[PDB]
RNA sequence: UCGU
RNA sequence: GGCUAAUCCCCCAUGUGGACCCGCCCCUUGGGGUGUGUCCAAAGGGCUUUGCCCGCUUCCGGAUGGGCCCGCGUCCCAUCAGCUAGUUGGUGGGGUAAUGGCCCACCAAGGCGACGACGGGUAGCCGGUCUGAGAGGAUGGCCGGCCACAGGGGCACUGAGACACGGGCCCCACUCCUACGGGAGGCAGCAGUUAGGAAUCUUCCGCAAUGGGCGCAAGCCUGACGGAGCGACGCCGCUUGGAGGAAGAAGCCCUUCGGGGUGUAAACUCCUGAACCCGGGACGAAACCCCCGACGAGGGGACUGACGGUACCGGGGUAAUAGCGCCGGCCAACUCCGUGCCAGCAGCCGCGGUAAUACGGAGGGCGCGAGCGUUACCCGGAUUCACUGGGCGUAAAGGGCGUGUAGGCGGCCUGGGGCGUCCCAUGUGAAAGACCACGGCUCAACCGUGGGGGAGCGUGGGAUACGCUCAGGCUAGACG
């Protein structure tokens, strides 16, 4: 099914992923459907994680299945925080 | 039959000026008259007037020149130094407003023909429109 | 491989005096006093009217031999300058003038640019409190260039910074001699520098 | 060597057979009703047409025909039968056709 | 939108099919001068409704056959072989350039 | 040409003819010697230039120049061609690379050494 | 005769 | 040949619904509603087992992915000019998820071409890349998108999906086993071997991270991937010292024999301190899981690092690689000796025949520097295929002349249309790259975030001077 996962974009030893919405079958760094965030595993800057939660919510509403690590990050930005 | 009257006129004018004629007649056409207007308005020529010749409508174009000069060849400077056809039957040239050329850093002009009418490169740009790039003059 | 070879011989070939030793290139010994003529078995022979290319080439060699940079890095900067907005000539001289090793020389932390280079490579210098051992590190306005505490007590750093007491500093810079600190106020203007160089000839050299 | 997923080949043959067999029936019954319809024998032509209809849908229950392959079949069948019964037919058993 | 083109019927010799010659004008990619180019289309005509000289509007349609993906959307103006003739002559022209040749 | 003419025929992009049919347009071609003659220069020169017939791996038979003071190329000498015509001997369009395979490098060569392929003398 |  | 379980297969039922035929209505190619007749459903398993979970069936929709169709665009040769019979169309049928000569039966005689058909040559196409002032030229490796292929050819089976690189069948070529009947194979996956070649790497580490498959989960698989290795192959950074001080050389090797040069240059005095089996030592990794909560939202919790003892920090600490090309002009750098149209140099012009800045060597000099040269190829300079931007009296170039076919071009006035042309709005123009800005690694290369531009095409609206077209008129061209 269509997923919400990470796509590698940094450099050697300098990873930077894109929180992406793509068909499960594509290369990971392949052609996605829509970028909805980005993540810096090493927090090299204060802005090491952003997520268009409105959009994340959209895709989930239509079947988007997040990777575990994908889900984990989305949550960290309150994609599920209904509180 | 003239093949391209606009060219014919630009040339009658080019020629007449090179020998410093006072004026020159050119077969009349609404269109040519339109061009003359800009020419006069821009001050490349004293002016022009409709006149019949042999019972046929022409446009007496009155040429204009600079002052007599020094040393040998006291011939005046031309007011119309240049003047060339751009668009031509069999190689029509059209341009968008962003493509209108800036003739001679502004010291010259370009006469386009737009659906807003025959305009100078500044007028056409002003009313934000393009069209057939008729000629160039400086 | 930053050159490394006899220096007070480049000045001789360059006609003008290039202070590439700081000290001594002042004393009655810089050679430019006795033998201002180019080096070699023909250095004294009659000169032959140089070619346009020659002029431009020598001028580029002068300006570049001053900062002791490679033709590679030198060219890189010049290209970066052509691309930047602003008169290439000046901008170029600005960038050159922003190399840390250079600024360390302008602040007097060292006699020559060559000496200032070693002082960076060996960590005796600090930008904003953090060590920077890159002679080409580009200093930006506001950055405070200093001397690592641990180096502050170095015999050389003493004689050097001492000799700077009550001594003047370029208008685009400023140094607190005591604390051994210095600030890069702003990019120097063409007017702020006074080098035996017509940078226009240089721009031309890289236009051929 | 020995990629145990040759079990797929193994299985495909069993499936091939299943499918293959279901179709034969379908084809055979259809021809049969189309044959009867034509010969004007209405009541039985429909009777069989009805079996064929059922068999076809079932074929599409699993992966034998599925899709709109079933629909085409029933369509073409109910087509030819109703028409061939234009020999004074009169849908006797009013089987599958809805006159 | 399904494409709509306008052309002349130059062929009627087919059952339920007419050949529509569509013209197109445009500045030359490198030389500028406006040049006329054209293509023949095989439009679908169920009622044999159109004949030569007929200027029609062709509409992009679901394939009716190989080499035939358009239907005659309507007539623009009737009879006028000035166009058919033109086409025909150019064709007759070919009846030359080879090993033999006419005289035209 | 008129514009109509240009639309009708257009300009013809001129093609480029190789001076080094060392085939495969490679930078170098390997070969073997046949003849190992000497040739008289042309136009206004005079000397005995060392040349060589070479059966190339590219299924080619060509004469290649043998640069340098002196050589050691025999008949079955394997060689590496590098392409470069000799302005004096019409018909010679390739040079042999001193220093490769059977072609020895010029000994006692002290200046343009990278060419002629001669290691650096152990000066001491 | 050839190259200057 | 015999026995047997199921979420295996089949029958009957239930019919939310859905499929098909016919009718009707609304829509308009096969879209949607409706009525009658007919036909079509299912699978169980797990427990914190009496309700939860995993799953099953039919239907409508969403999302993602894809098929097929169409306009326009896409190299060279016209020393390839005619091409075509499933060939063009029709009717009916077959086949498919579906349109279609896709295939078949029958009927018709059509279809295509100089706006280049047919044939030959060559070639995966693109985002882009290199070059260029631009227009343009050249190109398509790496990365992303699409296509094609999996020893060569043909074929279908199973499937939601294949006509399937590590599935199947037959033919061929080849290798292998063979008891000669007959079998077994397919690295254009990672690594490696061999051959060819001027030339292109480790039979490496890990599944820790991102991603993928199966599973309720634990977890299993993953040569995808993340890393290390080798190669100046490229780009960027960096070192071989810094500051002070002119022995000064059998010989190298200049001279007017007074001196000049290498040169502040110098294993020789002072400073710093690349290297260096010396201490500490990482981000990348917090999820799935567990518990509380309600298997939700929240909240706590074990666990897990290939890279790696690497980076980086702190300590100590040595003065510690320089080479290559060139020096007649173009083109920056000159003298001695040797050689004597020889040996040789040479990109082009040329140099060597006894004074050679051009050969070879030496001193000196110029350029660049862990590189420097060479060869090959691409763009440039080349307005030297000229659209921007060229020419043809004598330099290359007016056809021997005409006639006229296609085509290109078209006087003056008015009106309609609004194709060309121009304007507005809008959609599209993926990411990467490029440009600008800020930011992360000590800088940079490299990378991250954000920003701006944009032709072309689609849609809607508008303008009408010019070109086009239709209509009318004129007489200055033309003809009588
Ligand atoms: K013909
Ligand atoms: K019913
Ligand atoms: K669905
Ligand atoms: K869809
Ligand atoms: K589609
Ligand atoms: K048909
Ligand atoms: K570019
Ligand atoms: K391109
Ligand atoms: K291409
Ligand atoms: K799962
Ligand atoms: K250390
Ligand atoms: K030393
Ligand atoms: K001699
Ligand atoms: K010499
Ligand atoms: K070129
Ligand atoms: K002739
Ligand atoms: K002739
Ligand atoms: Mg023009
Ligand atoms: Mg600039
Ligand atoms: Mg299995
Ligand atoms: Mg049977
Ligand atoms: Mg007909
Ligand atoms: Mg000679
Ligand atoms: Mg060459
Ligand atoms: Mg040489
Ligand atoms: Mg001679
Ligand atoms: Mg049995
Ligand atoms: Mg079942
Ligand atoms: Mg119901
Ligand atoms: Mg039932
Ligand atoms: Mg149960
Ligand atoms: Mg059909
Ligand atoms: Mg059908
Ligand atoms: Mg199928
Ligand atoms: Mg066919
Ligand atoms: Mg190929
Ligand atoms: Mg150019
Ligand atoms: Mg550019
Ligand atoms: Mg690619
Ligand atoms: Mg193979
Ligand atoms: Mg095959
Ligand atoms: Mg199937
Ligand atoms: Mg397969
Ligand atoms: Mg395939
Ligand atoms: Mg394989
Ligand atoms: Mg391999
Ligand atoms: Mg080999
Ligand atoms: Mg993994
Ligand atoms: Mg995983
Ligand atoms: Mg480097
Ligand atoms: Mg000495
Ligand atoms: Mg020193
Ligand atoms: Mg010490
Ligand atoms: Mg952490
Ligand atoms: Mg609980
Ligand atoms: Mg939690
Ligand atoms: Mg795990
Ligand atoms: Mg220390
Ligand atoms: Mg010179
Ligand atoms: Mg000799
Ligand atoms: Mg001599
Ligand atoms: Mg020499
Ligand atoms: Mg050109
Ligand atoms: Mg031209
Ligand atoms: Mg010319
Ligand atoms: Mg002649
Ligand atoms: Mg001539
Ligand atoms: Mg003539
Ligand atoms: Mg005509
Ligand atoms: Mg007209
Ligand atoms: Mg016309
Ligand atoms: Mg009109
Ligand atoms: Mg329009
Ligand atoms: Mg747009
Ligand atoms: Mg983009
Ligand atoms: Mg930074
Ligand atoms: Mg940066
Ligand atoms: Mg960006
Ligand atoms: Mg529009
Ligand atoms: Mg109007
Ligand atoms: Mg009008
Ligand atoms: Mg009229
Ligand atoms: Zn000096």
């Amino acid at each position: 099914m269509v997923k919400i996962r990470l796509a590698r974009f940094g450099s050697k030893h300098n990873p930077h992923y894109r929180i992406v919405v793509t068909d499960a079958r594509r290369k990971r760094d392949g052609k996605y459907i829509e970028k909805i965030g980005y993540y810096d595993p090493r927090k090299t800057t204060p802005d090491w994680l952003k997520v268009d939660v409105e959009r994340a919510r959209y895709w989930l509403s239509v079947g988007a299945q997040p990777t575990d690590t994908a889900r984990r990050l989305l949550r960290q930005a309150g994609v599920f925080r209904q509180e | 039959m003239l093949t391209d009257p606009i060219a014919d006129m630009l040339t009658r004018i080019r020629n007449a000026t090179r020998v410093y004629k006072e004026s020159t007649d050119v077969p009349a056409s609404r269109f040519k008259e339109e061009i003359l207007r800009i020419l006069a308005r821009e001050g490349f020529i004293k002016g022009y007037e409709r006149v019949d010749v042999d019972g046929k409508p022409y446009l007496r174009v009155y040429l204009k020149y600079g002052p007599r000069r020094q040393g040998p060849d006291p011939r005046p400077e031309q007011v119309i130094h240049h003047i060339r056809r751009i668009s031509k039957p069999g190689r029509r040239v059209y341009v968008g407003v962003k493509e209108i050329p800036r003739v001679r850093r502004g010291l010259g002009i370009a006469i386009l023909s737009t659906s807003k009418g025959v305009l100078t490169d500044r007028e056409a740009r002003k009313l934000g429109v393009g069209g057939e790039l008729i000629c160039e003059v400086w | 491989g930053r050159y490394i070879g006899p220096v007070c011989r480049l000045c001789r070939r360059e006609g003008v005096k290039l202070y590439l030793k700081g000290e001594r290139c002042y004393s009655p010994k810089c050679a430019m006093e006795r033998r201002p003529y180019p080096p070699g078995q023909h250095g004294q022979k009659r000169a032959r009217r140089p070619s346009d290319y020659a002029v431009r080439l020598r001028e580029k060699q002068k300006l570049r031999r001053i900062y002791g940079i490679s033709e590679r890095q030198f060219r890189n900067l010049f290209e970066e300058a052509s691309k930047k907005k602003g008169v290439t000539g000046s901008v170029f001289l600005g960038l050159l003038e922003s190399r840390l090793d250079n600024v360390v020389y302008r602040l007097g932390f060292a006699v020559s640019r060559r000496q200032a280079r070693q002082l960076v490579r060996h960590g005796h210098i600090t930008v904003n409190g953090r060590r920077v051992d890159l002679p080409s590190y580009r200093v930006r306005p506001g950055d405070e260039i200093a001397v690592a505490e641990k180096s502050r007590n170095l015999e050389l750093i003493r004689q050097n910074l001492e000799a700077m007491k009550g001594r003047k500093v370029g208008p685009w810079l400023s140094l607190d001699v005591e604390g051994m600190k210095g600030k890069f106020l702003r990019l120097p203007d063409r007017e702020d520098l006074a080098l035996p160089v017509n940078e226009q000839l240089v721009i031309e050299f890289y236009s051929r | 060597r020995n990629l145990s997923a040759l079990k797929r080949h193994r299985q495909s043959l069993k499936r091939r057979l299943r499918n293959k067999a279901k179709k034969s029936a379908i084809k055979t019954l259809s021809k049969k009703a189309v044959q009867l319809a034509q010969e004007g024998k209405a009541e039985e032509a429909l009777k069989i047409m009805r079996k064929a209809e059922s068999l076809i849908d079932k074929a599409a229950k699993g992966s034998t025909l599925h899709k709109n392959a079933a629909a085409r079949r029933k369509s073409r069948l109910m087509r030819k039968v109703r028409q061939l019964l234009e020999a004074a037919g009169a849908p006797l058993i009013g089987g599958g056709l809805s006159a | 939108p399904k494409k709509v083109l306008t052309g002349v019927v130059v062929s009627d010799k087919m059952q339920k099919t007419v050949t529509v010659l569509v013209e197109r004008q445009f500045p030359h990619p490198l030389y500028g001068k406006v040049i006329k180019r054209s293509k023949k289309y095989l439009a679908h005509d169920p009622e044999e409704k159109y004949k030569l000289g007929d200027v029609v509007e062709i509409i992009e349609s679901r394939p009716i056959s190989k080499r035939k993906r358009f239907r005659v959307l309507r007539l623009v103006e009737s009879g006028r072989m000035d166009l058919v003739e033109k086409y025909l002559i150019r064709r007759q022209n070919y009846q030359s350039l080879s090993k033999r040749g006419g005289k035209a | 040409p008129t514009i109509n003419q240009l639309v009708r025929k257009g300009r013809e992009k001129v093609r480029k003819k190789s001076k080094v049919p060392a085939l495969k347009g490679a930078p170098f071609r390997r070969g073997v010697c046949t003849v190992v003659r000497t040739v008289t220069p042309k136009k206004p020169n005079s000397a005995l230039r060392k040349v060589a017939k070479v059966r190339l791996t590219s299924g080619y038979e060509v004469t290649a120049y043998i640069p340098g003071e002196g050589h050691n190329l025999q008949e079955h000498s394997v060689v590496l061609i590098r392409g470069g015509r000799v302005k004096d001997l019409p018909g010679v369009r390739y040079h042999i690379v001193r220093g490769v395979y059977d072609a020895a490098g010029v000994k006692d060569r002290k200046k343009s050494r990278s060419k002629y392929g001669t290691k650096k003398p152990k000066e001491a």
